[PDB]
């Protein structure tokens, strides 16, 4: 089982499955095993990783999909991160 | 082009809202013009009378976000078997993170204030580009041709 | 059933899934392959409580309702350092900025 490390601007290290990380087109182009995001804080990058899990779990599934939650306080930076990550 | 066919052949359907959104069923009339039908609260189902060859799409009733019906965009009522109505299972798509983020930001900011956000020029154009059944019908029609 | 987790120690966070029937020991084997520390040098926690190896994740409170893909449950991790186990320490994520004027 392969894993990749995504590091936030504040140095938090997020270890996610390689398959999940390849959800982001930007990340997939850099890997196809450690990426540093000097602009993405941990309160945003932790949510990016939750989205990878949510996407892999519910894509091509007929079990009722729940809403992906986003607190008002992270919405703007998560929008900036998502636009750069292409996910 | 994308319109309901006037078959006059009855078809019993169940609009089943398996999503957390208030759903707006939209029927494409015989001219291709979208026609709104009564909303469906989250987690509810309605037995409706439709016809074979009719076209339907489902949206979030307040924001117009695109929803899925039987894993696709359009639902077309068909012939029933032994009194079985046709289920139209309406679900949330797995939206992109970007689109999900645009939805949340549109729900918190008044449209006159989008340009007052501290973001790149491109993200203003994405925010301003509200979900629209007419624009989506244009996209579907173009994608059907090629 | 699948359960979705965040295994957290200091400034490290592992995102992983496991079965509700799977054990605390099997989660340690997952941590071993990533952080290169054997299960005997690891302590797993649910809040401040040390979890036992033979217990299932479901028995530890990790269920489809609490450990979701979009809101995973937190498992605390502490390594052994020389003679003693270090105290459980989880660095919090950064503080989001104050809501803009137009977003209130
Ligand atoms: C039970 N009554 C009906 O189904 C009735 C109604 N059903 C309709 O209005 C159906 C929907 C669509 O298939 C066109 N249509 C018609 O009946 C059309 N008639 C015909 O094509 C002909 F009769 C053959 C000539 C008409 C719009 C021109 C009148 C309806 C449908 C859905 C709802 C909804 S959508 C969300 N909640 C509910 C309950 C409500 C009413």
């Amino acid at each position: 089982m392969m894993y990749v490390k995504l590091i936030s601007s504040d140095g938090h290290e997020f270890i996610v499955k390689r398959e999940h990380a390849l959800t982001s087109g930007t990340i997939k182009a850099m890997l196809s095993n450690e990426v540093n995001f000097r602009e993405i804080p941990s309160h945003v990058l932790s949510k990016v990783c939750m989205y990878f899990t949510y996407k892999v779990r519910y894509t091509n599934s007929s079990t009722e999909i729940p809403e992906f939650p986003i607190a008002p306080e992270i919405a703007l930076e998560l929008l900036m991160a998502a636009n750069f990550l292409d996910c | 082009v994308l319109r309901s066919v006037n078959s006059r052949e009855p078809s019993q359907v169940i609009f089943c809202n398996r999503s957390p959104r208030v759903v707006l069923p939209v029927w494409l009339n015989f001219d291709g013009e979208p026609q709104p039908y009564p909303t469906l609260p989250p987690g509810t189902g309605r037995r409706i009378h439709s016809y074979r060859g009719h076209l339907w799409l489902f949206r979030d009733a307040g924001t117009h976000d695109g929803l899925l019906v039987n894993q696709t965009e359009l639902f077309v009522p068909s012939l029933n078997v032994d009194g079985q109505p046709i289920f139209a299972n309406i679900t949330l798509p797995v939206y992109t993170l970007k689109e999900r983020c645009l939805q949340v930001v549109r729900s918190l900011v008044k449209p006159e204030n989008y340009r007052r956000l501290d973001i790149v020029r491109s993200l203003y154009e994405d925010l301003e580009d509200h979900p629209n059944v007419q624009k989506d019908l244009e996209r579907l029609t173009q994608e059907r041709i090629a | 059933m699948d359960v979705f987790l965040m295994i957290r120690r200091h400034k490290t966070t592992i995102f992983t899934d496991a079965k509700e029937s799977s054990t605390v020991f099997e989660l340690k084997r997952i941590v071993e392959g990533i952080l290169k520390r054997p299960p005997d040098e690891q302590r797993l926690y649910k809040d401040d409580q040390l979890l036992d190896d033979g217990k299932t994740l479901g028995e530890c409170g990790f269920t489809s309702q609490t450990a979701r893909p979009q809101a995973p449950a937190t498992v605390g991790l502490a390594f052994r350092a020389d003679d003693t186990f270090e105290a459980l320490c989880i660095e919090p994520f950064s503080s989001p900025p104050e809501l803009p004027d137009v977003m209130k």
